[PDB]
RNA sequence: CGAUGUCGGCUCAUCACAUCCUGGGGCUGAAGUAGGUCCCAAGGGUAUGGCUGUUCGCCAUUUAAAGUGGUACGCGAGCUGGGUUUAGAACGUCGUGAGACAGUUCGGUCCCUAUCUGCCGUGGGCGCUGGAGAACUGAGGGGGGCUGCUCCUAGUACGAGAGGACCGGAGUGGACGCAUCACUGGUGUUCGGGUUGUCAUGCCAAUGGCACUGCCCGGUAGCUAAAUGCGGAAGAGAUAAGUGCUGAAAGCAUCUAAGCACGAAACUUGCCCCGAGAUGAGUUCUCCCUGACCCUUUAAGGGUCCUGAAGGAACGUUGAAGACGACGACGUUGAUAGGCCGGGUGUGUAAGCGCAGCGAUGCGUUGAGCUAACCGGUACUAAUGAACCGUGAGGCUUAACCU
RNA sequence: AAUUCCUUGUCGGGUAAGUUCCGACCUGCACGAAUGGCGUAAUGAUGGCCAGGCUGUCUCCACCCGAGACUCAGUGAAAU
RNA sequence: ACACAGGUGGUCAGGUAGAGAAUACCAAGGCGCUUGAGAGAACUCGGGUGAAGGAACUAGGCAAAAUGGUGCCGUAACUUC
């Protein structure tokens, strides 16, 4: 049997960007609300892994407090009208678990140097 | 009014144009191929054997390969006899496919649960243990007090204490049909379903309704 | 309980659990033929087929298969020369258990394992 | 979870840092409170501007968790800090003249034509 | 410490009624040498399942 | 008195109603919303904090409800031992003083190898009339229900106003108990990253131990609920309390006698799990056996010689099955388990070599090397060949068909 | 009040709510001078109380490791 | 009363660290335990790791858990100084 891979395929988009932890993002979402069907925008940070098919999560945080302000934007929903990419980070580590105690202005995703 | 058999595949979430994303378990309903049609009403009742998959010729003895001779070579495990009654079936031996839900719009699920073996009273019944904080000793997992002090003698019979848990027949009473393609052989399901490779999964259209 | 985990327990210490067959390990090496208990020369199997499979690629800078330990100086005069290249050529299974019962009258089951390009 | 005992901070404007849940209200049972739900609560902070002293016992409503919202259209929303309103004693409906925060957008639709009028974003 | 006189030689008489021996349940004769052995177990003839596996 | 643990609370509720709430039926000296009250159904259900060791008491806050009454003023081979109760004495009282006071206080004794009666699970067994298996049935047993909230009746009625409802309707949280791993979080001593101290391998380089898995950061499968998910309904039937029609015993009258229509959450039917020890042993299908003689105060038992089906157990590689038994998958007629070949996922770019820098360190070789629990293939190690147990068409009687 | 039953003392603060705490009242059933009267700094392997701190004490425990409980082999008690 | 998880005065003393005669790995030296073969379940007990709430627990912060080291800045009332 195969029919349960195939019914992925056809509720996955056609094309979504390929993201990662150290991240910056820009999303809008029609907010699935009322009878207007109003868009709201945003703009924010991933540490968060993506990760991959059709059950991505897609967290998104502000980090700019010690409180990271956190969303779940997930790719493939329908409620989804645009995803747009702007900046990626110096971090080569995945978990990056240790900016969840800092505040924004210590958590600007690396910049190295080398 | 009957039902089928047919084999879990997985789980997954189909999202939907309301923001929720509506998890659904997908089963595969290859035709369940019949091995008798009883409508011939013998000692006052008429009956269908609608049978799903075969047992392995090393496993299966003359007492249950002559019961599947009849409607093919492939014989044993799940002949499934069920009985008809304020409905009519066409009398001739024909496999009947998963279009028999295409018309219909909430079903239930009985199959076997997984195996929990020893249990005892706090996982079988869910039930409130005794705090170890301020002291109590040598028994904390224990329902406490079994019958009513002095008077009783005697306790009484089917309590919720002691007993095994799993391994028997359990029934989801409502399921949502979302998606059904005969040609494909799919049953596509709103919610999820108990058991594993134990589980035989009998879905049924709802009776209630 | 047990629902994926299967692994044999046996010892009392975490590592004495694999330090009784890489000891063992070495008397095989040394001997080619062991006598054991059957549950002691199915977890002595465990791991030392794949090391023999690692046995069987070009190394770098590495000589540490079976002589990080046991401090035998005899497997470097085997290894890569008919250790390895005796095995490379079969596809799986470079040990054969000859699976037996109890000894003499105590619970314990007997095997006398060989490593199996041995001749006669 | 909000439940008996917990603490919050104040969201109607110029309160005070901490306040206590003391009863969920609205019965079947139901224990917890989320956001856009209404609960007893007890003034464990004063402040010179404060408009309710220490130790008094009022109704209040949630509008903001740590822990968010996840239900309605059933993906995660998650928020600094645990905020509540606070409501008059003879008269309900909160007590200063604004609310902080841009709160959820099922509190945009909720059972209080005094809290759904004021300038909150969501 | 309680107990009415002795538990009854008629209870005691009917607990071998249900299982509780460890003892090997049958052993069996090798067509390639006419040695008994135990069934999945190699012969003291160093022959089982129809072939020689070490010389004795 | 040859033995009868004490107070409250916890913990467990149980069993009721002279009914707390919910259902239903009538009133008020009840305009509506309120306040006050009589009583059928025992079917569904009936509080947390403060102060105190507290029954009692006052005091903060809920719920559709927190009410009345019993159970060693209900639970010690239950928990707590805070209160009441000894063994030193501190403060007050009576007395010269021992001793006395329904006085206050610090500290102060709660320990168990399951014998029988009970109950639950799991194997085994005998019963069933030749032997065997698979599915079915239902005499019998348990579950469940009540409340809120939005929308409609309706801003109707009643009410100068202030306010502000019935009875039949539609939808839906949550409680309660269980089921999933899609995900969402925690864990994860068969994995990995960073690192403090130390040991050996001659040394250094580089590895492998030990120090709680040395620690610190993390983590797959699996486990787990916070994760997401669901139902006890409708309709009909009968019908208590209750509302009435027609109306007799009885020229008149009556809610009753005969003839009838209404009358509840529940009940009966209905949903679901279990159930032939139901010795009342049920219904139906499927497999198999075609030897010969003999004995008895011989319609039932017992031998000899031949012969051994269907089926069972033993042997065995594994487990989303399991204390052990028992049981699914699977056995060379093979991918069940390990190993292999290739890839996947995880880990994150090693060592060695070449270089940048005074060096710590950093770069190229390098998407490196390594790899828990997966997955396209593959018989290398293991997953018999026989023997064992089970027989030979099966009693007595009648009714029905043909020889 | 290490003394007071009367009381749930009374009044103030503390607490959502304070028979416990401290500060006061005098109407002390029964305070008072080396059987010491009343005060007191530093101090406590302390009787009580307040705030602050953190926490599996609690909401509510969940996973995970280790032994015994087990299946065998060798041995192998007592009260009752 | 035992070939007993118990007790027993003084003497010595090397490496790495570390304040050290602590502790943890090693030396000189000693020992692997007078039961073996396993299997990895209710339940009790000793341990390992933890999300959001938080002394509400309970008569009682009892117990548990953080705080803890070595330098520097800084530091109230009161006092028998």
């Amino acid at each position: 049997s195969n029919i349960i891979k195939q019914l992925e395929q056809e509720q996955m988009k056609q094309d979504v960007p390929s993201f990662r932890p150290g991240d910056t993002v820009e999303v809008k979402v029609w907010v699935v609300e009322g009878s207007k069907k109003r868009l709201q925008a945003f703009e924010g940070v991933v540490i968060a892994i993506r990760n991959r098919g059709l059950h991505s999560a897609f967290t998104v945080r502000k980090i700019s407090n010690g409180e990271g302000v956190e969303r779940v934007f997930q790719t493939h929903s329908p409620v989804v009208d645009s995803i747009s990419v702007k900046r990626r980070g110096a971090v080569r580590k995945a978990k990056l678990y240790y900016l969840r105690e800092r505040t924004g202005k210590a958590a600007r995703i690396k910049e190295r140097l080398n | 009014m009957i039902g089928l058999v047919g084999k879990k595949v997985g789980m997954t979430r189909i999202f939907t144009e309301d923001g929720v994303s509506i998890p659904v378990t997908v089963i595969e309903v290859e035709a369940n191929r019949v091995t008798q049609v009883k409508d011939l009403a013998n000692d006052g009742y008429r009956a269908i054997q609608v049978t799903t998959g075969a047992k392995k010729a090393n496993r299966v003895t003359k007492p249950e390969a002559g019961h599947f001779a009849k409607a093919g070579v492939e014989a044993g495990r799940g002949l499934w006899e069920f009985r008809l009654a304020e409905g009519e079936e066409f009398t001739v031996g024909q496999s009947i496919s998963v279009e028999l839900f295409a018309d219909v719009k909430k079903v239930d699920v009985t199959g076997t649960s997984k195996g929990k073996g020893f249990a005892g009273t706090v996982k079988r019944w869910n039930f409130r243990t005794q705090d170890a904080t301020h002291g109590n000793s040598l028994s904390h997992r224990v329902p406490g007090s079994i019958g009513q002090n002095q008077t009783p003698g005697k306790v009484f019979k089917g309590k919720k204490m002691a007993g095994q848990m799993g391994n028997e027949r359990v029934t989801v009473q409502s399921l949502d049909v979302v998606r059904v393609d005969a040609e494909r052989n799919l049953l596509l399901v709103k919610g999820a379903v108990p058991g594993a490779t134990g589980s035989d999964l009998i879905v049924k259209p709802a009776v209630k309704a | 309980m047990r629902h994926r985990k299967s692994g044999r327990q046996l010892n009392r210490n975490s590592s004495h659990r694999q330090a009784m067959f890489r000891n063992m390990a070495g008397s095989l090496v040394r001997h080619e033929i062991i006598k054991t208990t059957l549950p002691k020369a199915k977890e002595l199997r465990r791991v030392v087929e794949p090391l023999i499979t690692l046995a069987k690629t070009d190394s770098v800078a590495n000589r540490r298969l079976a002589f990080a330990r046991t401090r035998d100086n005899e497997i470097v005069a085997k290894l890569f020369n008919e250790l390895g290249p005796r095995f490379a050529s079969r596809a799986g299974g470079y040990t054969r258990i000859l699976k037996c019962g109890f000894r003499a009258g105590d619970n314990a089951p007997m095997a006398y394992i060989e490593l199996v390009d041995r001749s006669e | 979870m909000i439940q008996e005992q917990t603490m919050l901070n104040v969201a109607d404007n110029s309160g005070a840092r901490r306040v206590m849940c003391i009863k969920v209200l609205g019965g079947s049972h139901r224990r917890y409170a989320g956001v856009g739900d209404i609960i007893k609560i007890t003034i464990k902070e004063a402040i010179p501007r404060g408009k309710v002293k220490k130790g008094d016992v009022l109704k209040a409503v949630v509008v903001r968790t740590k822990k968010g919202v996840r239900r309605p259209d059933g993906s995660v929303i998650r928020f600094d800090g645990n905020a509540c309103v606070l409501l008059n004693n003879n008269s309900e409906q909160p007590i200063g003249t604004r609310i902080f925060g841009p709160v959820t957008r099922e509190l945009r639709s909720e059972k209080f034509m005094k809290i759904i009028s004021l300038a909150p974003e969501v | 410490a309680v107990q009415q006189n002795k538990p009854t030689r008629s209870k005691r008489g009917m607990r071998r009624s249900h299982d509780a021996l460890t003892a090997v349940t049958s052993l069996s004769v090798d067509k390639t040498s006419g040695e008994k052995h135990l069934r999945h177990h190699i012969t003291a003839d160093g022959y089982y399942r129809g072939r020689k596996v070490i010389a004795k």
